[PDB]
């Protein structure tokens, strides 16, 4: 596992082409996330 | 020490979590190759994950980050999709859940789009799809995502395609 950039605690990946995409994020310490909810689902076939 | 508590579909907390799941679906540039073709989900269950030790581990680190960033943890709720959800909920996130080859280096990746995390439920690029039918677009097999509390603190901004 890599390190955060110096002076930072995470990385934000900002979308720069796909105008509809939301952001992605990276942390480098497992202690910086807590899995609050487990969601069980199926994807639905469009009609 | 982990226990899972089911939420009633009548519970406001069930409803706000489902809405964040459904409303952050988007179309992907792979036309559905990795994650399947869909505009929405059928939510089968939402469980609250309770583990005292893992939570205190999180809040300890959260306070360290906050005191390094003018008392601002910059906490978000974000999706995470992985073949290892059952190890995560019992033992916490660690180096074995990192995406070694990701665009931003070896770390633990989280998404605002639930449909982005869905591309990783069955592995990188969707792996070989569901274990039963080998179908990355299976409409039958049950999938799991985590909705996670994440401390970003001071985040390095990377512009990207
Ligand atoms: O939710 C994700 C899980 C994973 C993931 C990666 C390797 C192993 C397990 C899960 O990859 C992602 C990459 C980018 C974004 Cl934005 C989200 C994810
Ligand atoms: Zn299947």
């Amino acid at each position: 596992m890599a390190h955060s950039p110096p002076g930072h605690h995470s990385v934000t990946g900002r979308p720069s082409v796909n105008g509809l995409a939301l952001a992605e994020y990276v942390i480098y310490r497992g202690e910086q996330a807590y899995p609050e909810y487990l969601i069980t689902y199926q994807i639905m076939r469009p009609e | 020490g982990t226990i899972l508590i089911d939420l009633s579909p009548d519970d406001k907390e069930f409803q706000s979590v489902e809405e964040e799941m459904q409303s952050t679906v988007r179309e992907h540039r792979d036309g559905g190759h990795a994650g399947g073709i869909f505009n929405r989900y059928n939510i089968l269950k939402i469980q609250k994950v309770c583990n005292k030790k893992l939570w205190e581990r999180y809040t300890h680190r959260r306070k360290e980050v906050s005191e390094e960033n003018h008392n601002h943890a910059n906490e978000r709720m974000l999706f995470h999709g992985s073949p290892f959800v059952n190890a995560i909920i019992h033992k916490g996130f660690d180096e074995r859940h990192a995406y070694i080859g990701g665009m931003f280096g070896a770390g633990i990746y989280f998404a605002e789009n639930s449909s982005k995390s869905n591309q990783y439920v069955y592995g990188i690029g969707g792996g070989t799809g569901c274990p039963v039918h080998k179908d990355r677009s299976c409409y039958i097999c049950h999938r799991q995502l985590l909705f996670c509390r994440v401390t970003l603190g001071k985040s390095f901004l990377q512009f990207s395609a």
